[PDB]
């Protein structure tokens, strides 16, 4: 459970490891470095609004609530591992955005899709820093 | 100088002199608000830079009046919440005699009446 950020592109290196059960405390052989969350949100939100430019009756506006989290996932390869560097990169976030989650995939295989799920809760609020609530357009005619 | 209200005891005057000289650059303009202190607050300004959409020569005379009201000056702090004294912030684009510069409208947020301040002038030469 972390805390709030402003509209900057910050990063998170969380302290506690998850469980991630395997043989023993040997190396996980593929460790993520740039996790990059909120690089799903800029190909959710523009396909939200560019089908909001006709009237809304689409399947993307059909009782969907995956914008409350926009929960990405981190996939890996073949024990407990401390959390990586996030680079959360918040610049295009809606005002209804209030939470995140990370269903981490714990892989191990010989010739098999044998995985598990490891999920994290994250609460974060927003600094509404600056807003432009209006615009208007004026032409001109004088040479100065 | 002064115009009285329609709803409250509020009166509007301009402390700076109503005939004033400026070029096309920036200038400082200052407005009096004196009322009764029963609800001494919640007025808003806005200049409303849009054309009032409106005989043929009068048909192109009322338009050319309105197209130099709504294009001449621009108010650089519109939606100014008042709280007495306020220095309203304009810059003018094109030049002329803007006697009774009549775009700017204050309004009482309870019981919305379109209060107008049709006073003041500005030559821009």
């Amino acid at each position: 459970k972390m805390t709030r950020n402003s509209w900057m592109m910050l990063d998170g290196t969380k302290t506690d490891f998850h469980i991630t059960v395997r043989n023993k405390s040997l190396s996980c052989a593929i460790n993520h470095i740039k996790i990059i969350p909120m690089n799903n949100i800029e190909q959710m939100l523009k396909p939200d609004y560019w089908k909001k430019m006709p009237p809304d009756d689409l399947y993307i506006m059909e009782k969907q609530l995956d914008w409350l989290s926009k929960s990405c996932v981190r996939i890996i390869k073949l024990i407990t591992f401390d959390l990586e560097l996030d680079n959360t990169a918040v610049p295009f976030n809606f005002t209804g955005f209030d939470l995140l989650i990370e269903y981490g995939m714990s892989a191990t295989d010989e010739s098999c899709i044998y995985l598990k799920k490891l999920s994290i809760p994250y609460e974060v609020t927003l600094r509404r820093t600056i807003e432009v609530p209006s615009m208007d357009i004026i032409p001109l005619n004088e040479l100065f | 100088s002064l115009v009285n209200s329609k709803l409250s005891n509020v009166k509007f005057k301009f402390i700076n002199s109503n005939i004033k000289v400026i070029k096309g650059e920036k200038f400082t303009m200052r407005l009096q608000i004196i009322n009764s202190s029963s609800s001494p607050l919640d007025l808003v300004v806005y200049y409303n830079n849009t054309i009032n959409p409106i005989t043929l020569e009068n048909q192109y005379q009322l338009h050319n009046k309105y197209r130099k009201i709504a294009e001449g000056i621009i108010l650089l702090s519109n939606d100014y919440k008042i709280p007495y004294f306020a220095d309203l912030r304009f810059i003018g684009i094109m030049s002329g005699y803007y006697g009774t510069l009549s775009g700017l409208k204050v309004l009482d947020l309870n019981t919305n009446e379109l209060i107008e301040v049709g006073n003041g002038a500005s030559v821009l030469i």
